[PDB]
């Protein structure tokens, strides 16, 4: 995985994190 | 009273200002070396 | 699929709408360790379940579906599961795909995951025995279930045929009027285990009837494990199926010695 | 491979004690046993409380507690 | 014959180790905290399958 | 030094009145989270404990971004917030490390709590969990950790 | 007290709080003393009841 991808995939989470839900 | 439960810390105790503890009044000329730290919880704890 | 895999499971009962954890008072003081009432005379202590499972309505996808859960939600069967789609266990009537997953596991414990016991409970209630693969339910207590309606001898059987057909594949349904009880035999043990907790303490009122507001005052119907069937018309069918089970196993068993050699 | 103990928030203890006021549920069957087995250690807990009592010159004393 | 000196030591050390393993079983099973003062994995199953 | 405003407590530094309405909103949520909402489920009871570890985290991220990220408060204010326990001294101290940027809480990295010598699974990156579940042909079974309800603390995601 | 001295033993390495701290079932925090007293009164009342 690339850094631009992981930056994009962490924006998929509904919250901001660490309690943001992938579901 | 024995019938009443022990009242919870947070609804009752935690909000109120505590009170004035027992302190001698002190002399600023006689007791100047100790008057700042004599009544700390752990006196001189942070002083290396 | 269309009825089950299409939607997600829905919240049956709100968590505020759940019953109180203390029972109805049958005593003078409440016992804290054993959550019961102590200085009391007696009590029937059985009541009609306020909730019920609408099977084609409440079924759906859950969290345990994606997690590969083997076991069904016990409350889903009672119509009481408050988690809904967030629940770890399954929320649907067992199917041949499901029971095939449970095939290694069904031998010692039920479809709800609760461990079976050595011998049955004294009244034939409860979870069940691992010594006997019982697939027949004893439907009893129908008088308090109907709230003392006469109705027919055989319209009673219609309601039993209607409700238990939603809960899985049925081997047979027999109603006995003189004993006022029914015997429902399922295709799989897992459906019988599922329908037993589904139909304990239920009522057969069918809303259209006039007692539907007083479904709650009654007793509720006992669903208990059934004994052996005493007529030799059924006894000979048991050793016939036990013969056929044995022939289907020996073919499977000589292939093991074929691979062993 | 030893890291020290993690210093929970004070509210994490506080809710747990509030939660176990009425253990009517079936979920507390193990936690009732934990109340009962803790009774032999209670005597030690009285000592650590009374030895750390605030002296007359202190309004309030923040003590460091270990809880189940 | 009397038992030889090499024979008594082979039987003492086998017995003493068996007794001390039994005593350490009794002290560890007692709920006294003051009994650890006075005192196997990776097994093969299914023909080591 | 305590939480209670005692007489031995030191009065606040300069920048505190700007951030006080933000800190009170965390404070009144902690009073409502400890309210003894009687829920009979085990899955709901610890879920309410997960709200407390979240709000203690979110109050400490706030003071963290004030001082280390945006430099918006003085050091004399920032040390006063730690001594008055508005922030977690040891949890912020992990956010300064490289792998522990978005740490879930101090408990989810304790190697002695777990049955293995392992961290919590919410420390594991999500793409690693997707890869291991892909080989098994299933979806990933982890949703929320049992200690404080985290959903992934790994700094990469 | 001076006439009959009871000397402590040196092999007492297991303390109570330290062995309980190593367990995953015990967590640590700092609260007020009066809170810790009222918690112990509520805990102790439940233990007897
Ligand atoms: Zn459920
Ligand atoms: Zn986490
Ligand atoms: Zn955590
Ligand atoms: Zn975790």
């Amino acid at each position: 995985f690339t850094k631009s991808e992981l930056k994009r995939r962490r924006k998929t989470r509904k919250g901001d994190g660490p309690w943001g839900s992938w579901s | 009273d024995d019938d009443e439960p022990p009242l919870s810390y947070e609804q009752h105790i935690e909000n109120i200002e505590p009170l004035d503890p027992i302190n001698l009044p002190l002399d600023s000329q006689d007791d100047e070396y100790v008057k700042d730290w004599l009544y700390d919880s752990r006196p001189l704890e942070e002083d290396s | 699929m269309t009825s089950w895999r299409d939607k997600s499971a829905k919240v049956q009962v709100k968590e505020s709408e759940l019953p109180s954890s203390i029972p109805a008072q049958t005593g003078l003081t409440f016992n804290i360790w054993y959550n019961k009432w102590s200085q009391g005379f007696a009590g029937n202590t059985r009541f009609v379940s306020p909730f019920a499972l609408q099977p084609q309505l409440h079924s759906g996808k859950t969290r345990g579906d994606n997690d590969g859960q083997l076991f069904f939600c016990l409350f889903f069967a009672k119509g009481m599961c408050c988690l809904g789609p967030k629940c770890e266990y399954l929320h649907h009537i067992p199917d041949e795909e499901d029971i095939g997953k449970l095939a290694l596991r069904t031998e010692v414990l039920d479809c709800f995951g609760r461990e079976k016991f050595a011998d049955y409970r004294e009244d034939m209630g409860g979870i069940g025995s691992f010594r006997k693969k019982n697939k027949t339910l004893y439907v009893g207590g129908i008088d308090g279930a109907l709230n003392s309606k006469h109705l027919k001898p055989a319209q009673i059987e219609s309601r039993i045929r209607f409700v238990f057909s939603r809960l899985g594949d049925i081997d047979r349904i027999r109603y006995v009027e003189s004993k006022n009880c029914g015997f429902v035999k399922f295709k799989y043990q897992a459906n019988a285990e599922f329908a037993k907790e589904a139909m304990s303490n239920q009522t057969l009122l069918l809303p259209s009837d006039k007692e539907w507001d007083d479904r709650r005052e009654g007793t509720g119907l006992l669903v208990k494990w059934a004994n052996e069937d005493p007529d030799p018309a059924a006894q000979k069918r048991l050793q016939e199926e036990l013969k056929l089970e044995s022939l289907n196993m020996m073919v499977h068993l000589i292939n093991n010695n074929t691979n062993s050699a | 491979l030893y890291t020290p103990k993690a210093e929970m928030p004070p509210e994490h203890l506080r809710k747990i004690i509030n939660t176990h006021s009425d253990m009517a549920s079936k979920m507390y069957n193990t936690d009732k046993k934990a109340f009962l087995g803790a009774l032999k250690y209670l005597p030690h807990a009285i000592l650590k409380l009374l030895e750390n009592m605030p002296h007359p010159w202190e309004q309030a004393k923040e003590v460091k507690v270990l809880y189940h | 014959p009397l038992p030889t000196k090499a024979e008594i030591q082979e039987c003492t050390a086998r017995t003493k180790s068996y007794i001390q393993r039994l005593v350490n079983a009794k002290l560890a099973n007692s709920n006294n905290r003051a009994s650890s003062r006075y005192v196997a994995p990776a097994n093969l199953l299914l023909n080591n399958s | 030094m305590p939480r209670i405003k005692t007489r031995r407590s030191k009065p606040a530094p300069d920048g505190f009145e700007k951030i006080k309405p933000t800190l009170t909103d965390f404070e009144i949520q902690l009073r409502d989270a400890q309210k003894d909402k009687s829920s009979k489920l085990a899955a709901k009871s610890n879920e309410q404990l997960w709200e407390i570890m979240q709000l203690h985290h979110q109050r400490s991220r706030y003071i963290y971004t004030l001082y280390y990220k945006r430099k918006a408060i003085s050091k004399d204010l920032y040390d006063w917030l730690i001594k008055e326990k508005y922030a977690d001294k040891l949890l912020i101290a992990k956010w300064r490390k490289t792998g522990y940027e978005k740490l879930c809480c101090l408990r989810c990295i304790q190697k002695n709590e777990t049955n293995n010598g392992s961290t919590c699974i919410c420390r594991v990156p999500r793409a690693q969990l997707e890869e291991e579940a892909r080989k098994k042909g299933t979806q990933v079974s982890f949703h929320q950790c049992v200690h404080c309800g985290c959903r992934g603390c790994a700094s990469t995601d | 007290n001076e006439l009959h001295p009871t000397l402590p033993t040196n092999h007492n390495k297991t303390k109570l709080l330290k062995s309980l701290k190593n367990t995953k079932y015990f967590q640590q925090t700092t609260i007020d003393w009066v809170e810790a007293g009222l918690q112990l009164c509520r805990q102790g009342h439940n233990m007897l009841n």
